[PDB]
């Protein structure tokens, strides 16, 4: 596995934030750990690149761990990176960078490279920190050659220079004759460096004739100059789309810009679009995306706020409603920039972006690039001409990457072929970020998120704890679904690709209902891998709840659960050969074994749901306690929840003889069945042995309620 | 309001000299590039805000562009005028343009 092991000093380290920022922007698989672990898992390749933020952590580590990493590095061949001007052309890692016992790279040098004679392994030592652009430029190649081209970036760069807000100036802040002619000449003279390189323009048609006589003469010259130029859709009046909560008004704005597009001979076959200040794109507005595909067929768009605006190296892309959203990184050119001295930050602030700022980070750590600039940086002083010309000069003066500015459709397609794990989205809470709250529409509310989570698994008593917590006056439930009913099946399946507003539909409005506490019982979240990370990303403060029973009884309950759900695999095959099935079996029997014996391993699923949440948010409950005396268990869940008015569950609940539990509750949670076979119980105890002792030290490790069934089945083994 | 006014023209047709004066009304001439363009438009000279000087190869031994902060006027002290030099010379930060006949 190409897991990058990073030894950071603290979680708030600046150099560590820069290294992991480069790693997630280039999608290098990481795991954060404080510098002092398990180097290999069952004799396999756990790590492939070892990055040290401090060289003293690699030099002054423990002798046993040092000899162990030396054995691991010689036997498996991993890369060691340790952090403490031109580039050398005769270097084996010159696949990205272009020049303008150990061998130098940045010629000694701040970035060196040893072949390996003392330790017999290739390593790269960074003498300087991660602040200069050249250090990051050779850092990508250092990561690629130290991993044996397994963590690389492709040679084919795909840059998409986008220019927003065309014809938006009121008076005196627009383009003229000379700057428009210089813009067309800048596009054609720089087309020899990069094949079919253009300037994609975001047009607005309302503020087209508001300028003076000199400003209108330069804007009318661009109409016959549309032959060799790229232009992308925007809206007419230049207002944010979150105020337009209807399809009619927003669609009429882009329809007026479509009239402006066909009127002046402007091409509409590009498929790219931008909203002002990126409104309604994250949180995903269904109106903006559907208006994009409805009136413009936009399949490629961009965003400057995923998963937050600060910073830009954490920026992702996603595919929602058939639109391949990309990350947008501005070059510092906003709509308030009029002159060279009217720039926010001075004239040296724009040159900071040119000589190694956001521009170079976007084209270096990410193989696909999107940029943000407006018409006001192309008029009175030509800011974007000098900026983008010096940028693209810097790219051919410092990179071997065969870069071609091609249409946005295959540009987004290449973004998703390179980034396979970034195809799926990752939703967050819009109320935590005030900028996201201002970007999102003010029509919807903010407190529709639940505060309790029921992960499951199934056939353990989750419906009993769900229905018995709904009778509480300070606790309220969610709306039942049509197919999944009490389940919502959001975080574990493909329902997570439906938006943040899709999850809010299942919960009631906080203004209409008096109770604001919500919860849902989605018991198939235990047997999932993507679900804890997505649940922690959308709801970081939602406490979880899991109940555990005997895995033999839970597996047999799943076996007879499938028997009641008309599954023919449980109907034909006897349970005794399902617990002993191997590789030589049918696909249906293997599927039934993968859904019957796999989610009885509570240790692996609690390890999945435990790494994404705080230990106080978890609460493991014994199932036999819910069978015998559940009211005291409801007392511990009330102390775990911290409710306001605590009710007496000893008086409300009572013993029911026909149900077998204290209760009222459905037939599916109280099914009667005979016992197992003695040989089946013996093989089930031997199969679930390691899981039971691992679950015993795992539940004792969390400092929570030790189960009675674990104490009963644990005494037979130990 | 940024305005650029230029003047100066005519010469000895076998070869002579001129000083084209480009006056920068409404703004400072030491803050902009004021490169001279002869007719399409070809940028034979440029005079930077610190006083750096660039020429094309046709004009490199001949023309002398200069600047004066006091009248806020960039001058083009031309010399040894070939018959190919006849054009409209545009001082651009554009200007109206003035004609040289040689
Ligand atoms: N207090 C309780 N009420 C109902 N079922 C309970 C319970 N405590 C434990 N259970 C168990 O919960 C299982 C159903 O859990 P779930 O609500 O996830 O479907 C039942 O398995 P069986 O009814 O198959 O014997 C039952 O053994
Ligand atoms: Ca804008």
């Amino acid at each position: 596995d190409p897991l990058v092991l990073v030894f950071v000093e603290s979680l708030y380290s600046q150099l560590g934030q820069e290294v992991v920022a480069i790693l997630e922007s280039s999608r290098f698989k990481y795991r954060t750990e404080i510098a002092p672990p398990t180097l290999t898992d069952k004799g396999r390749g756990r790590f492939a690149l070892i990055i040290y933020e401090n060289i003293l952590k690699y030099v002054n580590l423990d002798a046993w761990n040092r000899e162990l990493l030396d054995k691991y590095c010689v036997a498996y061949g991993v890369g060691i990176i340790g952090f403490f001007c031109s580039i050398n052309p005769k270097s084996p890692l010159l696949y990205v960078t272009r020049p303008s016992t150990y061998e130098p790279v940045l010629l000694h040098a701040t970035v060196v490279q040893d072949l390996g004679l003392h330790d017999g392994i290739q390593r790269v030592l960074f003498g300087n920190n991660l602040n200069f652009w050249l250090h990051k430029l050779v850092f990508v190649d250092a990561v690629a050659f130290l991993t044996g081209k397994r963590l690389s970036l492709p040679l084919d760069r795909y840059i998409l220079v986008d220019i927003d807000d065309i014809f938006v100036g009121k008076e005196g802040t627009r383009m003229k004759v000379e700057d428009v002619k210089a813009l067309f000449d800048t596009q054609n003279e720089l087309r020899a460096h990069i094949p079919n390189f253009t300037f994609n323009l975001g047009y607005s048609g309302k503020f087209f004739h508001t300028g003076t006589n000199a400003e209108d003469a330069g804007d009318d010259l661009l109409l016959s100059y549309v032959k060799e130029f790229w232009w992308f859709p925007h809206m007419w009046s230049h207002m944010q789309p979150h105020l337009f909560h209807n399809q009619s008004v927003l669609a009429e704005q882009m329809a007026l810009n479509k009239k402006f597009a066909v009127e002046h001979g402007i091409p509409t076959d590009m498929g790219y679009a931008v909203a002002p200040h990126h409104s309604g794109v994250y949180p995903v507005h269904v109106q903006l995306y559907e208006a994009w595909k409805q009136v413009w067929s936009i399949r490629v768009t961009s965003t400057e706020e995923y998963p937050h605006l600060k910073p830009a190296r954490y920026r992702r892309g996603f595919i929602h409603n058939g639109i391949m959203v990309l990350p947008r990184q501005t070059c510092g050119l906003f709509t308030h920039t009029i002159f060279y001295n009217e720039y926010p930050g001075g004239s040296s602030e724009l040159d900071k972006i040119i000589n190694g700022g956001e521009l170079f980070l976007t084209v270096l750590l990410n193989p696909i690039s999107i940029f943000m600039t407006h018409l006001s940086n192309y008029g009175n002083d030509r800011l974007g001409l000098y900026t983008f010309k010096h940028l693209v000069r810097f790219l051919h003066s410092w990179t071997n990457l065969r870069l071609q500015t091609l249409p946005p459709v295959q540009l987004a397609q290449k973004y998703f072929q390179i980034f396979s794990e970034e195809k799926d989205p990752l939703w967050q809470d819009p109320c935590e970020d005030k900028r996201h709250k201002d970007i999102w529409s003010k029509e919807k509310t903010c407190d529709r998120f639940p505060k309790l989570l029921i992960i499951g698994p199934q056939k353990t008593g989750t419906t009993a704890l769900y229905l018995f917590l709904g009778m509480h006056p300070d606790l309220s439930s969610n709306y039942p679904s049509s197919e999944t009913f009490e389940e919502i099946q959001f975080f574990n399946g493909h329902n997570y690709h439906k938006g943040i507003d899709w999850y809010m539909e299942f919960f009631p409005i906080p203004s209409n209902t008096t109770s604001d506490f919500y919860f849902e019982k989605s018991a198939n979240y235990f047997d999932s891998e993507v679900a804890p990370r997505r649940a922690a990303a959308l709801l970081p403060k939602a406490k979880v709840l899991t109940i555990l029973i005997n895995p033999a009884d839970r597996a047999y309950s799943w076996y007879q659960h499938q028997r009641a759900h008309d599954d023919p695999v449980a109907l034909k095959y006897t349970f005794h050969e399902v617990i002993t099935a191997g590789s030589d079996a049918s696909s249906k029997l293997r599927a039934l074994q993968n859904r019957c014996l796999v989610p009885g391993w509570y240790a692996t699923h609690i390890e999945r749901w435990l790494s994404a949440y705080h230990a106080n948010q978890i609460l493991v409950l014994d199932g036999k306690l819910l069978r015998t005396e559940p009211a005291k268990v409801m007392d511990m869940v009330q102390k775990f929840l911290g409710v306001t008015n605590t009710i007496d569950y000893h008086k409300t609940l009572a013993f029911d003889p026909k149900k077998g539990f204290w209760c009222c509750l459905g037939k599916s949670k109280g099914r009667k069945y005979p016992e197992m076979d003695l040989d089946s119980r013996a093989f089930l105890k031997d199969y679930y042995r390691d899981h039971n002792i691992e679950l015993s030290k795992l539940l004792y490790k969390m400092g929570q309620t030790l189960p009675t069934w674990l104490r009963e089945d644990l005494q037979n083994t130990r | 309001q940024v305005q650029l006014v230029e003047s100066g023209g005519g010469s000895v047709q076998a070869g002579g000299s001129l000083r084209l004066s480009c006056a920068a009304s409404g703004f400072n001439v030491d803050d902009y590039a004021i490169g001279w363009f002869r007719q399409e438009r070809e940028g034979v000279s440029c005079i930077g805000g610190d006083g750096t000087t660039y020429y094309e190869n046709s004009v490199k031994g001949r023309f002398t562009v200069s600047s004066d902060k006091r009248d806020n006027t960039v001058y083009l002290q031309m010399n040894n005028l070939r018959p190919e030099d006849t054009a409209i010379y545009f001082c651009a930060a554009w200007g109206r343009g003035t004609h040289v006949t040689v």
